[PDB]
């Protein structure tokens, strides 16, 4: 429906994928990054039934699916599924065969180099894309965002990357990746859920939880007094209608799950928590960068939408930092979706129009191609 | 109940483009009030 | 109509609170955002 | 269990403390400088579990632990855990303590202040020792290695001090202070196996890739054909078994992070790299003096074990060196070793029996008495 080639654009993380094309200020489409198959076979007729659901279709029918998410703490580790997940994206809901326009992928500054070779072998050699790039989310975070110059907290599904940005530069010594997201703070809302009574173990259930975890929960901006008052009063409890019309409450579950991000001990993981991993690439950086990162935090990806994050990290880091700095988080309303327009905005720049692999350079080359022509 | 899911619709979208014109201002006004602020601290340093 | 009523409602009454809680803020902003100019102007005649 | 009335000698860094008592050639034992702790709350009666592990218990317990190191680039900041490590060196370990010997501790040339002065306040008045010295890494890597002029490479695990000394004399404007070291490889290496697929973030993760480090990595006399070649093909690769099951191979990645040494601007360091300093620590010494300190580049510390680090580091030199003269590194098996060798050597020495503090001068004077009894 376009009239011009422009690129097509995808934010695939491991949790959902955003998806529209270049020149737009937000994706067409979003769908979970899952492809979901049966695990029992139906009884009554006009109840579809397929052998694998893709995306939305997943979700749709999900109470008897087992939910694949083909991308593993940020890695593509099943290129099948991305097919079957890209295909729709593409074709079926943003109406594009890549076939005419070239792709844009997104990954991680220290995501696994099979990552982006395969996100490159796959629109080339399946779907025949024109050209390729794959794309650093600290870049795209930024660009949406508004800034040349911050510390990236793209908090997303598998990893929170966080990496210090100056000047349109990447401070790498500064890089703290960590193992704590949003993929295990739904497991343990699933957890602490089971504590109150209300069990979930099943693929389904993991898609319920996702969504009261989305809609319920938050972190506090003090983890302690907000926990003795909800242990103690009814007030800070909050209800949601499961899809069997059974209903839900959390207390202060409500917030020690989300509470992981900064004590990541609770999932079981080694790490300081997000606050003293966000400090980390703030303070490691040289002495005149310093300041210019505390005064431009940035917030890019999902679980930055939790009602009180940007308080409490401005308010952690401020109290790590020294005196005198300026401490500030942006939270622009893009979060969650910033890394999707960020792709948006590089896949169109002028100055990036000589950053992409064309369906030559690739045939020649060959998959590793990625790693030369893309950073 | 007929148009109210509009009528609250439209005061959500309504209110919502609204916040977001009050939100960005909040936004532009907070980086302004903080760069004036680091303004002052500067000159008030000086 | 009563989910899209109640989701819209939600919705309206929300994004009323956070429209108003955004007009609020950048009005205690645009407020404070003065109040730094001045007292920036000051540190500026000073 | 020992009975011999020598002094005692260690060398504490931020990842090893190499140990045992003086007169000898050899450390009795080599400690981790770790202090354990839980990470972990335990659920089942009969579990054990200790509040706090210490050196080799709490480096072979590391799975479910938080490992703390008190020696920040070449400093004791935490002395409390210094004082556990010593005490299990010394008492549970060596069998052998301060208390009934006088004891050498050492550090690089320009480390601040505040080490010497705790080193020698720690011993006093947590072992009771009955006499103290501080000593130069410098000093004893020349000691060990048969030399009183030479440059000594002291790559540790914090920090390399790149120090010459000529007929025993300190050259102190010609040290290159460098923040390059075994602790910033081993973090290099994580991130770049994390680009293989092999993510690695917590310290125990830390302590496999320093394992992995030690017997898979080197240098490379040339690296560019070795990266040429490594990057290229399977060849090259060295397989490693991972302690959950897996196995990791490593190609260019294998040299790439020892590279760091010469091009520190792989970990984000501003430097000319390991083999400049060392040019520059022979150049910036008299005329007169030059010719012997090229002759005689003295390789002490770790990181020397790299496979083309000794060869390598004699042809970066030599070939910015002038012609005719002869130019050596001197590379002993006492290779990491040889400054707790050092200490051996200068803390019996009958050359040095008047340069002990004793616990009756400390005792007047307090931790200041280092700065005018030691250097």
């Amino acid at each position: 429906d376009e009239d011009e080639t422009t690129a097509l654009v995808c934010d695939n993380g491991s949790g959902l994928v955003k998806a529209g094309f270049a020149g737009d200020d937000a994706p067409r489409a979003v769908f979970p990054s899952i492809v979901g198959r049966p695990r029992h076979q139906g009884v009554m007729v006009g109840m579809g039934q397929k052998d694998s659901y893709v995306g939305d279709e997943a979700q749709s029918k999900r109470g008897i699916l087992t939910l694949k998410y083909p991308i593993e703490h940020g890695i593509i580790t099943n290129w099948d599924d991305m097919e079957k997940i890209w295909h729709h994206t593409f074709y079926n809901e943003l109406r594009v065969a890549p076939e005419e326009h070239p792709t844009l992928l997104t990954e991680a500054p220290l995501n696994p180099k099979a990552n982006r070779e395969k996100m490159t072998q796959i629109m080339f050699e399946t779907f025949n894309v024109p050209a390729m790039y794959v794309a650093i989310q600290a870049v795209l975070s930024l660009y949406a965002s508004g800034r040349t110059t911050g510390i990236v907290l793209d908090s997303g599904d598998g990893v929170t990357h966080n990496v210090p940005i100056y000047e349109g530069y990447a401070l790498p010594h500064a890089i703290m990746r960590l193992d704590l997201a949003g993929r295990d703070l739904t497991d343990y809302l699933m957890k602490i859920l089971t504590e109150r009574g209300y069990s979930f173990v099943t693929t389904a259930e993991r898609e319920i939880v996702r969504d009261i975890k989305e809609k319920l929960c938050y972190v506090a901006l003090d983890f302690e007094n907000e926990m003795a008052t909800a242990a103690s009063s009814s007030s800070l409890e909050k209800s949601y209608e499961l899809p069997d019309g059974q209903v839900i409450t959390i207390g202060n579950e409500r917030f020690r799950c989300p509470e992981t991000l900064f004590q990541p001990s609770f999932i079981g993981m080694e790490s300081a928590g997000i606050h003293e991993t966000t400090y980390n690439s703030i303070m490691k950086c040289d002495i005149d960068i310093r300041k210019d990162l505390y005064a431009n935090n940035v917030m890019s990806g999902g679980t930055t939408m939790y009602p009180g994050i940007a308080d409490r990290m401005q308010k952690e880091i401020t109290a790590l930092a020294p005196s005198t700095m300026k401490i500030k988080i942006i939270a622009p309303p893009e979060r969650k979706y910033s890394v999707w327009i960020g792709g948006s905005i590089l896949a169109s720049l002028s100055t990036f129009q000589q950053m992409w692999i064309t369906k030559q350079e690739y045939d020649e080359a060959g998959p590793s191609i990625v790693h030369r022509k893309c950073f | 109940l007929k148009l109210d899911k509009e009528n609250a619709l439209d005061r959500a979208e309504q209110a919502e483009a609204d916040k977001k014109a009050a939100e960005d201002r909040s936004k532009q006004l907070e980086d302004e009030l903080v760069s004036l602020q680091k303004k002052l601290k500067g000159t008030e340093d000086e």
